[PDB]
RNA sequence: GUUGGGCACUCUAAGGUGACUGCCGGUGACAAACCGGAGGAAGGUGGGGAUGACGUCAAAUCAUCAUGCCCCUUAUGACCUGGGCUACACACGUGCUACAAUGGACAGAACAAAGGGCAGCGAAACCGCGAGGUUAAGCCAAUCCCACAAAUCUGUUCUCAGUUCGGAUCGCAGUCUGCAACUCGACUGCGUGAAGCUGGAAUCGCUAGUAAUCGCGGAUCAGCAUGCCGCGGUGAAUACGUUCC
RNA sequence: AAGAACCUUACCAGGUCUUGACAUCCUCUGACAAUCCUAGAGAUAGGACGUCCCCUUCGGGGGCAGAGUGACAGGUGGUGCA
């Protein structure tokens, strides 16, 4: 259990960890470097002092509901102004300039 | 040495033949470098096994253009037309294999 | 429709109008020689000029403004010519020249031809006779072909729709074959009517 | 005349129509073609390719 | 001496450097003669979209023909007859 | 760009630097839109221009760093 | 009107078999020839590791075995539907061969395509699978409907 | 080739040559043809483009343009600023990218053609995770710069999972461009991780360097490409036959 | 008409001008003008500052500009069964 997730025992730690909420590939890269830690080794096959030091470096980093509540907060902070954002937030449809007419989906 | 101007494609192929041991050296690398398959350099030897003069002769060609099977039928068609310098006799068992016939399939 | 005959036969059988070289001047030398050629018309709309070549020399501009009506083009003394040029060199900003040769058999040039008709339009010479004229003045020019057209509303005719009458052969299909063509626009009482003007002038072989 | 750069548009500068405009040459798509085929264009002659 | 040659039309072009090595060999230095250059390919494609995604093709194309000519052991006589020699309106002179 | 800064038109930024020597008081009228909301500008409201009419948007904390215009939404639909 | 010539292919280099060349040129995949090279150099180095034998003896088994004799051809003259069992040209037996084989080793539950298409190759010399099956399946229907032709 | 080195070869591009039933066998009116055979790069209509006749829809365009008769003419002319053209319950058309392993990620070699570049291309050097910025080499040019390929191949890992599949979308970082990227740019960091486990009926097209697949350049162009137009790389399957249409 | 942020753009909302944005003149003939100051959202402004056209037998004219001037100019406003 890491950053209070059960990553998966039989796929290696690079993909266990980009289950972790914050943690993708190139964050999961630098966290194992930064353990000094082989990121060929598996997570079944791993050492509970290497889990320590990469739980401690996944410490400095937002993830799980810190970064969800952090995401979270600034929803309301767009439905907080009644920005165009904050009112594509709410309606439900997209925010950054795309058409509606088709290929909304997503969202729609 | 006997010389011979190959072309397919935009591939232009300048063989020569020197007496040697049947390597064929293209652009100062071994064939197997520079073409990769094994079929291609079957097909590059074509000429030279009909008239049974591999083992007879080193190929120096000096290759630039298209790709690696545009680049072997340009070897080809040069090493074919090597050969007609090295002895006229060859042209009869040459033209029954189509190999002095120059491709001239361009693209549409 | 179809393709534009000399539009396809330039620089095959006939010759370019604008003879002159330029990389960076192109558009300069381009656009200018838009204004001399919409000048020499709107001047001369009664000299008989069509194949007003310009050649180019850095500032040494010539006009060779080909004329069916040469002495009529020259004036009193070269009268019409000084005062084309002063205007011209005072417009281009270059010497223009005026070398000045003639259109022998104005029925041979297809543009004087459609100019020659566009006038007995507006003058409401019946569409009919207009092109008669033409037609036998084209054929006993030396013109192996002739297809006058006209098309509009002919002669007021609330209806307007197209009257041709063709002599001798129109070979589009061989590119060697000299086909002349040009257009105009006759503006009458009822709208614009089209002279559209082929001359076939022997192979060139 | 334009106030700022961006909004200078390249217009035919024989037609004035602000479309289609070559900027090789400063025409249209129209009036490039009729006097492409006049040839008052010094060595544009039309392709066959 | 190096001369560069460009035009539209190649028979003009080539007439043109016949004179230019003619005027220099009359001269008397000797002569690279005229160098064929790769002659350039400006195509303009007009579209007429019909149906919006057919669209009725239209090229045009324009053709710059280059020619180079070397004039070795230059001379007092040739410097001059260069620039006496009338190339056509369709050729450009660049030395 | 970004290294230039954050953008502002100068008629407006002086309009607001005018209320600024004063307690805010006056509510100015602006068409610039794309004028970056900067922190002189809270506890204002802007006039700002939606295409046809005048938008009152009262400057917040949380507004800053955002262009006016986020807040004068141009298009009606329901 | 006179039958248009088939394209002369060249022999594989490691076989001399123009057939084993036609099952590269069966699997190539987007002009990928590269790819299908790879894939049956591979597969028959599978099929000489378990067999033993060499894997020309094994594929011409295998195409044997899958080849159709007789096959199913709709004519509808009036009434009719006759399914007219057509015996297949030599050239369309290897050509019904080779696409059976790639078709059907494509289809197959094994993870790479050598393994795939070996073990196709294997079940079709062994007279046993699924394009083996095929070749059955079109002649137990030209057998079903015989008594046309 | 970097330099010396005629220049050979490849190339570049002007002019010539070459292909025909010319030839030799059959066959057949001794002819034509047909069927083969030579020689040639080319076999029997060399291959791609371009270039047609008379016609029709009072077809479409008075928004390319022009235009009789009208209409407006302190306005139906014109000017600016902001906005809209980018809305979206949804549909009709066009295409891109996936629905993994004949892959993904990851490293190591590669091998093109064409086109563009001075108000431009920018070397390299230099900094950043990168997008980019730095300062600027050489060059309006077969000379310098953009390009200097990607597929592929050699490795090399994962193991058939909605996944190292897929990347949508959204949140947060920035970078250029322009006066300005809120509505309304592109691009890159970082996180997020949708649908899709390759789609029926139906329907359209295509006999070879074609289908398919992969990159590149250009036009328009301050910026903006999953379109268009070039350009090359790799490269199939099949045509039995006149059965039905 | 997949090169619409402004421009483009023709539409809308709000401001704004009326030989009018532009256009032959009819003329008078000035410089035209940058300009940077004050507003403005900008246009439209008002204005700091800034006006020598040259040739001229030295008149006038080619002008360009304003004002006048005069019909108009200009219309992407109708009619493609003109």
């Amino acid at each position: 259990r890491i950053a209070g997730v059960d990553i998966p025992r039989d796929k290696r730690v690079v993909i266990s960890l980009t289950y972790i909420f914050g943690i993708g590939r190139t964050t999961a890269q630098q966290v194992l470097k930064e353990a000094g830690v082989s990121e060929d080794t598996r997570v079944r096959d791993l050492t509970e002092e290497e889990l320590g030091k990469i739980r401690d470096i996944i410490d400095k980093l937002k993830v799980e509901g810190d970064l969800r509540r952090e995401v979270s907060l600034n929803i309301k902070r767009l439905i907080e102004i009644g920005s165009y954002r904050g009112i594509r937030h709410r309606r439900g449809l997209p925010v950054r300039g795309q058409n509606s007419k088709n290929n909304a989906r997503t969202r729609k | 040495q006997y010389y011979g101007t190959g072309r397919r494609k935009s591939s232009v192929a300048r063989v020569r033949l020197v007496p040697g041991e049947g390597r064929i050296v293209v652009n100062n690398r071994e064939i197997s470098e520079h073409i990769p398959s094994a079929a291609l350099i079957e097909d590059i030897k074509q000429p030279l096994t009909l008239t049974e003069t591999a083992g007879t002769y080193d190929v120096l060609v000096n290759v630039h253009g298209g790709g690696l099977s545009g680049q072997a039928g340009a070897i080809r068609h040069g090493i074919a037309r090597a050969l007609l310098e090295a002895d006229p006799e060859y042209r009869t068992t040459l033209k029954r294999a189509g190999l002095l016939t120059r491709d001239a399939r361009m693209k549409e | 429709q179809k393709v534009n005959p000399v539009g396809l036969r330039i620089g095959v059988i006939r010759d370019w109008e604008s003879k002159w070289y330029a990389g960076k001047d192109y558009a300069d030398f381009l656009h200018e020689d838009l204004k001399i050629r919409e000048y020499i018309s709107k001047r001369l709309s009664d000299a008989s000029v069509s194949k007003v070549e310009i050649e180019r020399a850095a500032n040494r501009v010539n006009i060779t403004i080909h004329t069916a009506k040469p002495g009529m083009v020259i004036g009193k003394g070269g009268s019409e010519v000084e005062a084309l040029r002063k205007a011209l060199n005072s417009l281009t900003g270059k010497r223009v020249h005026i070398n000045i040769l003639e259109i022998k058999r104005a029925d041979l040039d297809a543009q004087l031809v459609a100019d020659n008709i566009a006038r007995q339009l507006e003058n409401r010479v019946s569409f009919r006779r207009a092109q008669k004229q033409q037609i036998q003045r084209t054929m006993r020019a030396g013109a192996q072909g002739v297809k006058t057209m006209v098309s509009g509303r002919l002669g007021g005719a609330d209806i307007a729709r197209s009257e041709y009458y063709s002599e001798g052969t129109v070979p589009l299909h061989t590119l060697r074959a000299d086909i002349d063509y040009a257009t105009s626009e006759a503006d009458t009482t009822y709208g614009k009517l089209g002279v559209k003007v082929w001359i076939y002038r022997g192979e060139v072989l | 005349t334009p106030k700022f750069k961006v909004q200078e548009y390249t217009r035919c500068e024989r037609c004035g129509r602000p479309h289609s405009v070559i900027r090789k040459f400063k025409l249209c798509r129209i009036c490039f073609r009729e006097l492409a085929y006049k040839g008052q264009i010094p060595g544009v002659k039309k392709a066959s390719w | 001496i190096r001369i560069r040659l460009k035009a539209y039309d190649h028979r003009i072009l080539d007439q043109s450097a016949e004179k230019i090595v003619e005027t220099a060999k009359r001269s008397g230095a000797s002569v690279s003669g005229p160098i064929p250059l790769p002659t350039e390919k400006s195509v303009y494609t007009i579209l007429r979209a019909v149906h919006k995604y057919k669209d009725s093709r239209e090229q045009f194309e324009m053709r710059t023909h280059k020619r180079l000519i070397d004039i070795v052991n230059p001379t007092p006589q040739t410097v001059d007859a260069l620039m006496r020699l009338d190339l056509p309106s369709g050729v450009d002179i660049e030395i | 760009s970004l290294k230039k800064g954050p953008f502002v038109d100068g008629h407006l930024m002086t309009k607001i630097e005018k209320l600024n020597e004063t307690d805010k008081k006056q509510v100015v009228k602006t068409w610039s839109r794309r004028s970056t909301i900067f922190p002189q500008f809270i506890g204002h409201t802007i006039a700002v221009y939606d295409g046809r009419k005048h938008v009152p948007v009262f400057i917040s904390e949380d507004m800053v760093g955002h262009k006016l215009g986020e807040f004068a939404p141009t298009r009606t639909y329901k | 009107k006179g039958p248009v010539a088939k394209r002369d292919v060249l022999p594989d280099p490691i076989y001399n078999s123009k057939l084993v060349s036609r099952l590269i040129n069966k699997m190539m995949i987007d002009g990928k020839k590269g790819k299908s090279q790879t894939i049956l150099y591979k597969s028959f180095d599978i099929i000489k590791e378990r067999t033993g034998n060499d894997a020309m003896e094994v594929f011409e088994q295998a195409l044997k075995n899958i080849m159709p004799v007789l096959e199913v051809k709709a004519r509808r003259v009036g009434g009719a539907n006759y399914q007219v069992p057509v015996e297949v040209r030599p050239e369309r037996r290897t050509t019904l061969g080779l696409r059976w084989l790639v078709n059907y080793a494509r289809l197959r539950g094994e993870k790479t395509m050598e393994e795939r298409l070996a073990n196709e190759i294997l079940d079709a010399a062994n007279n046993t699978g699924a394009a083996v099956k095929k070749r059955e399946d079109t002649h137990k229907m030209a057998e079903a409907n015989k008594a046309f032709a």
